[PDB]
């Protein structure tokens, strides 16, 4: 899924 | 006059009970501290001059001594954390906040600069500057109908100081402070100065790095079209924080991601993904991986903007860090994409550059590639074209690479590799 | 970025 910094 | 003085000479002049002698020794201190090589910050600190400078900040009847101590203290606060701490320990925060109300623009400005250096040290000094009430007087300086009436240098310093009040993560700035700053910051993001735009973008990049609630705060202020418009600038100092902020926004909800697409961000990515600066290419591919991790209609808009051959290219040749983001972009694409979307990826030549990255000495990228191959074989199972992809992987020497990964250190690499060979080869 | 010294 989506990955932050 | 006030050039090449010793610390003991400055101490003598500041310890006199003569304002003019104090003014000349303070000018001499500022000069010593302005010099490029090894300014004697620690020497001035050890001499006990910081409380003296801080007290001179309150000398309203002597505006030049206010300026000179302000400048001297600014350069001490620009040093190490212990050096910034010294300025704070000297009680300079309330003193500088009072100075923001000065009728002398150059003193008012020096106060803004010094508060920027203090807040920029970290979360604790940032929040201490906010607690002493710096935000209200700083925002009152920008309460003009047109930002263009303010001096360029003065406007640049305010924008940079405000960006440091938006900076640092454990914790993030107080929500109330972020809400009070945001209307001025949006107004600065539309100003016609390249340094004001860059620093405004940095501030937005800091606010969007964290929880989705904080991304929502920013996105609700309608900044996304302006960030996309700045994403296309010719100045690299503007594109770098603009892409950062857009990159952050797409780490949030699909709905937040959609706002970026609707503003037309994907049209800029053909250049972004071929940008000569590695960091831009790496960050663009990372931004791409978080978009391909979205809905099937979002993956479809990536396809529609002809961005799949651009991902094929970055995967084929780029910096290894950019190639690592590209593998992630493909695994995300193949995870949530339709059979038609995955088939289109193989047709664009994804198999060969994907197989060549299996020679890497990084276990994480190998794991990401093996998951992408598994997702491509599942789409091939649904069409009865498993043998077609099996020969396709064998032709470009893909199979050999997976054969060697059966005897690997990592268990997750060892399992997935042995599984594909017994299931399809 | 970080801190800025004058002159």
């Amino acid at each position: 899924g989506k990955r932050k910094r | 006059g006030t050039v090449n003085w010793s610390v003991e000479d400055i101490v003598k002049g500041i310890n006199s009970n003569n304002l003019e002698s104090q003014l000349q020794a303070t000018q001499a201190a500022r000069k010593l501290l302005s010099r490029e090589k090894q300014p004697p910050i620690d020497n001035i600190i050890r001499a006990g001059l910081i409380p003296k400078f801080v007290s001179f900040l309150g000398k309203t009847d002597c505006s030049p001594i206010q300026f000179e101590s302000a400048w001297a203290l600014t350069n001490i606060a620009s040093g190490t954390s212990e050096q910034t701490k010294a300025v704070v320990d000297g009680g300079a925060i309330p003193a500088f906040i009072s100075l923001l109300a000065s009728p002398h623009a150059h003193i008012s400005e020096q106060a803004v600069w010094a508060l920027g250096n203090i807040a920029g040290d970290g979360s604790a000094f940032r929040d201490l500057v906010i607690k002493h009430g710096a935000i209200d007087p700083l925002l009152a300086l920008l309460a003009v109908p047109d930002l263009s009436t303010l001096a360029c240098g003065y406007l640049r310093n305010l924008t940079w100081t405000l960006s440091n009040l938006c900076r640092n993560k454990n914790p993030a700035p107080p929500l109330d402070a972020v809400e009070q700053i945001l209307p001025t910051l949006v107004r600065l993001l539309h100003h016609n100065d390249p340094e004001v735009l860059a620093d405004s973008c940095w501030a937005i990049s800091y606010l969007t790095d964290g929880p989705n609630e904080r991304i929502e705060m920013v996105v609700k202020k309608g900044v996304v079209p302006q960030l996309v418009k700045l994403l296309g600038a010719t100045e690299l100092p503007i594109v770098t924080p603009a892409l950062r902020a857009i990159g952050n926004i797409v780490t949030g909800t699909d709905e937040q991601t959609q706002k970026v697409i609707d503003a037309g961000a994907l049209a800029v990515f053909p250049s972004l993904l071929t940008n000569p600066k590695t960091n831009i290419q790496k960050e663009a591919t990372w931004t791409m991986s978080n978009i391909t991790a979205g809905r099937q209609d979002q993956i479809q808009q990536v396809v529609n903007h002809g961005l799949v051959p651009f991902l094929v290219g970055v995967l084929s040749k780029a910096d290894f860090k950019t190639q690592k983001e590209a593998a992630w972009a493909i695994t995300n694409y193949t995870s949530g994409g339709t059979v038609e979307q995955i088939v289109y990826l193989v047709h664009c030549g994804i198999i060969e550059p994907l197989m060549n990255l299996l020679s890497a000495k990084d276990t994480k990228i190998i794991q990401v590639i093996l998951d992408a191959i598994s997702n491509i074989f599942q789409a091939a199972e649904k069409l009865g074209e498993t043998e077609k992809l099996s020969i396709m992987i064998e032709e470009c020497g893909g199979l050999d690479k997976i054969e060697a990964l059966q005897r690997h250190e990592n268990e997750s690499v060892y399992k997935a590799s042995l599984n594909l060979i017994e299931k399809y080869f």
